[PDB]
């Protein structure tokens, strides 16, 4: 059962699904925690263009920083190198991406941020009641009903009908995006299918070859370092390191512990 | 059950007092008597006022072990009495009727003077009237409070004199104390191994005795060992039985120890007329 | 009992209806969750059009894409080979196909998007009450009722028909989509047997052939790059990696470190 | 089992404090009691009494000693009286009748003159007065804050006390800390042998007796072993026991430490009349 | 699955994420036990400036305390040598950082600890109520309300706009801050690998080698005193 | 708990909630130790403050959290500051609605700001304490390494050395009593694989036991009293 888990793990499906999964309950605790939708007559669609970027940002940046396959094409760039190097950041940058996607499109099929952040920018013209001549007092009845401002006065139908409204195109932002993506991701693969100098054969053997050769590198430096050591301690103490030490002891003066100062 | 030894206080005048004595001193006089029976130490006392018939040994033996039959008897009813003390329900019980109108407290003067016997017996049953209840919590709390302390107090004097005793024993006692614990870990090991072989010695001879009958006794497969492995020829003398029981302080000979009466009978120390013959003389069976 | 799911994962009726219960109870929490049914009365046909819709496309999609072998298919695309090509498209188009129908049948079948999609287009004619001589107020009733505005005003009963008439309607698009793709499917398959020029034993062997040498050449492809890597540090460090190397120590200089860098 | 074994206060002027005393200092009493007897050190110490007989010994070295005792015995009776005052029943009933109307604050004076006593003292029974239910809520944060403060303060000289003496004994001991781990371990050990072979020893006397007896012995499994292993002839003599049963401290002979009176009278630097004999002098026997 | 969890204990990224959880579950039982926001007329920014980042320091100063490594470089410090101190320091400096900027990140979204601690220092110039021309009841006022003082005066107005403007300037901040570590961590980290003489794959071996070297020579030095003693008691009572 | 809400009384109560325990438990962390008493034979028998903060350091962590989750109650101090006739009525309060609360939201305030003072100390001590010592001392820590090491396995094989030759002694004296040992399978080889031909005088205990610094000769290491023995 663990080797299926592995060979799941192997194949990306079952890890953007839960990296996706993750993204969402993390909405949904934080959206549940602090939100608190301020009324801020002065700022308030900034609060919500934050909550709705500033965390998609944050889950880009830690999705591509997180992957050492973009160190490594960094440190190169710091014909068949160049296309290389693309296809293999290009590789990882859909597990980068697809967080801060889920994170945005939980976000604006909830509704809430996007509430909260463009209700400032209603419309008003097609309302009579909110004139406002004084064009003072029409701006901070328009900030402050969308956070708690309920009041009764025969003004809530018409506060409800925009909230809908923008609910409905929030709905609509967020189906677009999707689909844009989508398109974006078809396109991208035909890139990978397009300008990719490998074969339908090569890629997968490339991969692999990177995979198993920085895994069985890592595995002999650890033991090179381990016999460089025994040899080490050895010369140091008289006796192998892991063996039987009844036979010689090298009782080591005070300026020899210096010697192995060195590193 | 606890129920049918439950203790139920008759709540009557000049009544309660003789059965919190038969509830608690009868369940005391059992387990006294009990202490007495299973300890050995009173048979061989028994047992040597049987055999010499003179009064040969003095007082001064006597008295020190009778106190050690009495003192391992009397823990069960000191224990006992302890723990009845405790619960407080005996005391309240049997000391209800005496209590003192005058000396009540903690409430007016609404204590009636009709009937004091009969109303105070009434308390320790809840039968007491709602214009008393102050003064039938101010009983239950009076007579526990002496029961409780009695309770302790008997505690304290026992456990003094177990100290007190335990201290003169070794500090009057020949001996030193670590032979005492060789002593007496020889006489565990004596009774030990004695028991064992008079079973073992038994069925030997009982299996001697059905074979003759039978001409073959059924043993199982531990039984058959003993056979092979323990044969007997006859039975052991009265005598020889008569002087390993009774009474042994500490006799010495040569300088070298002897801890009990078997081990001075093997020693060859201890040892006309014919008694409970089945049988007359030889002489009167030819006629 | 696990070689017993294994074989059942190898047979297709298995993962079809995997997917379909999946699809099914999607589709049943997206509806109870994120649906909220819009009255906005402007555009009301665009929010239903869209949940109906958009979601198959993108179920369609993805059916399509994380598929491998349509990489393959593609590139060969940009005689016998030609069928065979067509073959596997057609192969793996059930599994692409059996998502996005069971979507559209289950909501049709449901009625509630379709309910909330074209309410707007319903007639009036039938029912003399909604004259509305002014031609304004009649579509803003008639988008209202739909989604949470029963008004109980002597008018419901006529919503209610109209409930009706339209949840009827849907019905009838989900069986007949489902009678059409049967059919489809139907002649589909049969397609596959008369166009295709391998017998009806040859194609199950060939596909198991295509299965086996791809998994085979992938895991030769991992291992001969195992060997190969191994083999490189034999060739720098003297010893064979995992193996016993207390009988020579290299300790290579800063050069050597450049000379696997190549790769 | 638990309810008998409880703290109950008799709510009673001149009573109540009784029972504090007797309920708590009795069973802090007999746990001191019980720590004493099971030491071994008490006696050899009375053994040291016992068989000198003349007062050889002088006061500072019995001073140690007797001290010594009595500390390492009294960790039962400081481990319950802290209990007994982190509860805090027993002071409050105590002290109850002690306690001093005019100190009482946070409430104006509804404490009435007649019989302050007698109100006080029925205060931790609930048989309080509701107007005076904050004098028993002063009361009762007052006294319990007492037998707390008391409570702490104890467990803090308990403590100050174990650290005076383990430090002291260092510095005075003309032994080392090392070399004193060695020595416990041998006393604490060679105990362990000493008796484990007197129960081997006793054994194998029992046997050799009760062979004489009946003509064979039924032993177990284990117990034929010992019989092969160990076989005895004789017993010690008593004043062979005795040499091996006091106080010892740390006596040297040249050079060489002797840890215990057994490697004492091992080394031979520890050891006509007739005492307690069986039977008279032999040329008496004679006649 | 214990070898699992030790390789998982192997990458740091689980320590910080560890790290980071049980600081925010530590800090919303400590913000609800004995925070309290004091009500202090006086000095209450005090209160509120401690408890924002001295917690958070704690951890810097319990980091650099729990790990043995600084105390090889500051031992050697008190050229390629000196360079390889910066990237041990550099890498300890991540894990030894990682905790206050979770604690202080946390704080400051919660926004509790900054109405607390800046409420004295809002303006009254937007609210005509707030005139108080005798400029003593204003300041009292002002640390009064914030803290437990509901105060149904028709000026509870003003405590939410300063509640909701302290708690919009509160987020901005993390997020700014959350935004510049991160940047202060990309760019360190470009700067080790650029500066480091060591390649992508041989620092990895120089840090191997140091963990197999540190292992190794204790392990030697437990097995070479314990064989010395071994003669010892041979030399001391006769038995080995 | 008990809270003695008792006017000019309630100080000495807090002062023995958080002090007397603590101490206590300081008390008994330095009985569990055998490092303390190593000082108590050398000062007998005869530069020395390095080891002993060391040691007092080693056995003080558990008197400092019990008096740390002290003050994160809070209870204790806010009882001495109320207590310092409304005076009676302020040290009433746990057990005029607004001057009360007035003073308590003062208490609380002042309780939690001495708690993470102690936190600071200790914070102090264990970060700055523990590197200038270390910085100073000539011998390195593989140095420390192998010295805490040579004790601490000194000790263990002592007392392995200890029992071992104690059971080889004890069964000769019983042996000289009865004429024979009840040693069971395990010890019936301990007196044949020892034979031990003599005991050791109290100058050689003594010569072993004491605290020892680095006292080298002829350029062969010493670390333990023992080691300058043989
Ligand atoms: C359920 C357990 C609860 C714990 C309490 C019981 C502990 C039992 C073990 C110790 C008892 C024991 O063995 O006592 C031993 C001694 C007997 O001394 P001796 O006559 O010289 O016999 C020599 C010792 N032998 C028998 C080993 C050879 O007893 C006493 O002298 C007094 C016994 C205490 C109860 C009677 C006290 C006097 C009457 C009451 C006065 C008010
Ligand atoms: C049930 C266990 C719970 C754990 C807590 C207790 C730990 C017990 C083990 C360590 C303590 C111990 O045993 O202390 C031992 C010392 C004994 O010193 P000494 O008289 O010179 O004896 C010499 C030492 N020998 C026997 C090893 C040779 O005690 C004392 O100095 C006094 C005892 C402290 C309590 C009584 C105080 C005095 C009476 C009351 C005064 C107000």
């Amino acid at each position: 059962l663990n080797n299926i888990v592995s060979s799941l793990q192997r194949n990306g499906i079952f890890i953007n699904s839960l990296i996706a999964a993750l993204t969402i309950g993390g909405q949904q605790l934080f959206s549940s925690s602090t939100f608190s939708c301020p009324c801020q007559v002065g700022k308030n669609f900034y609060y919500g263009s934050a909550f709705l970027v500033i965390p998609a940002l944050i889950l880009l940046v830690a999705g591509f920083a997180l992957r050492s396959q973009m160190w490594t094409i960094t440190g190169e760039y710091c014909p068949l190198e160049c296309k290389l190097a693309c296809l293999r950041f290009f590789s990882i940058t859909g597990r980068a991406v697809i967080a801060p996607l889920t994170w945005l499109a939980v976000t604006l099929l909830t509704g809430t941020y996007y509430e909260c952040a463009a209700s400032e920018f209603a419309s008003v013209d097609h309302y009579p009641m909110f004139d406002n001549v004084s064009a003072s007092k029409r701006e901070e009845i328009l900030a402050g009903f969308p956070c708690c401002r309920s009041a009764p006065s025969d003004v809530i139908l018409v506060r409800d009908e925009i909230a809908l409204l923008h609910r409905y195109q929030s709905q609509m932002l967020g189906w677009i995006l999707i689909t844009l993506a989508t398109i974006a991701a078809l396109v991208s693969c035909c890139v990978a299918k397009c300008c990719s100098p490998l074969t339908s054969l090569q890629h997968c053997y490339w991969t692999s070859h990177l995979q198993n050769e920085r895994e069985l590198f890592e595995q002999a430096a650890e033991q090179h370092s381990r016999l460089l050591m025994m040899h080490r301690i050895k010369k140091l103490f008289g006796f192998i390191p892991g063996s039987e030490d009844v036979k010689h002891i090298r009782i080591p003066s005070c300026q020899d512990w210096k010697d192995i100062s060195v590193p | 059950l606890f129920s049918v030894v439950a203790f139920h206080c008759p709540c009557s005048p000049a009544r309660n007092y003789l059965y919190g004595l038969a509830a608690i001193g009868v369940p005391a006089l059992v387990l006294f008597i009990i202490g007495i029976i299973l300890n050995n130490h009173t048979w061989n006392l028994v047992a040597e006022c049987q055999h010499r018939r003179t009064k040969n040994c003095s007082a001064a033996p006597t008295f020190l072990l009778l106190s050690s039959i009495l003192g391992r008897a009397a823990v069960a009813p000191v224990t006992w009495s302890v723990i009845s003390l405790l619960r407080g329900e005996a005391y309240v019980c049997a000391l209800s009727e005496f209590v003192d109108p005058s000396s009540l407290t903690a409430r007016e003067e609404h204590f009636p003077s009709a009937h004091a016997t009969e109303i105070l017996a009434r308390f320790p049953c809840k039968e007491n009237p709602d214009n008393l209840s102050d003064f039938r919590e101010e009983v239950s709390r009076r007579l526990r409070y002496e029961s409780q302390l009695f309770g302790w107090l008997l505690i304290g004097v026992v456990a003094i004199l177990v100290f007190l005793t335990k201290c003169l024993k070794h500090y009057c006692s020949p001996l030193s104390y670590r032979q005492e614990a060789y002593w007496a870990q020889y006489r565990a090991n004596e009774d030990q191994l004695f028991q064992r072989t008079a079973e073992v010695h038994s069925r030997v001879l009982a299996a001697n005795n059905v074979r003759r009958f039978f001409g073959f006794v059924a043993l199982n497969k531990d039984d058959e060992e003993l056979i092979a492995n323990f044969p007997v020829e006859g039975t052991q003398p009265r005598p020889q039985w008569n002087a390993i029981t009774g009474v042994y302080l500490y006799r010495e000979n040569q300088g070298l120890p002897l801890y009990s009466r078997l081990h001075k009978w093997a020693q060859g120390l201890a040892g006309d007329n014919v008694e409970m013959a089945l049988l007359p003389s030889a002489l009167e069976v030819l006629f």
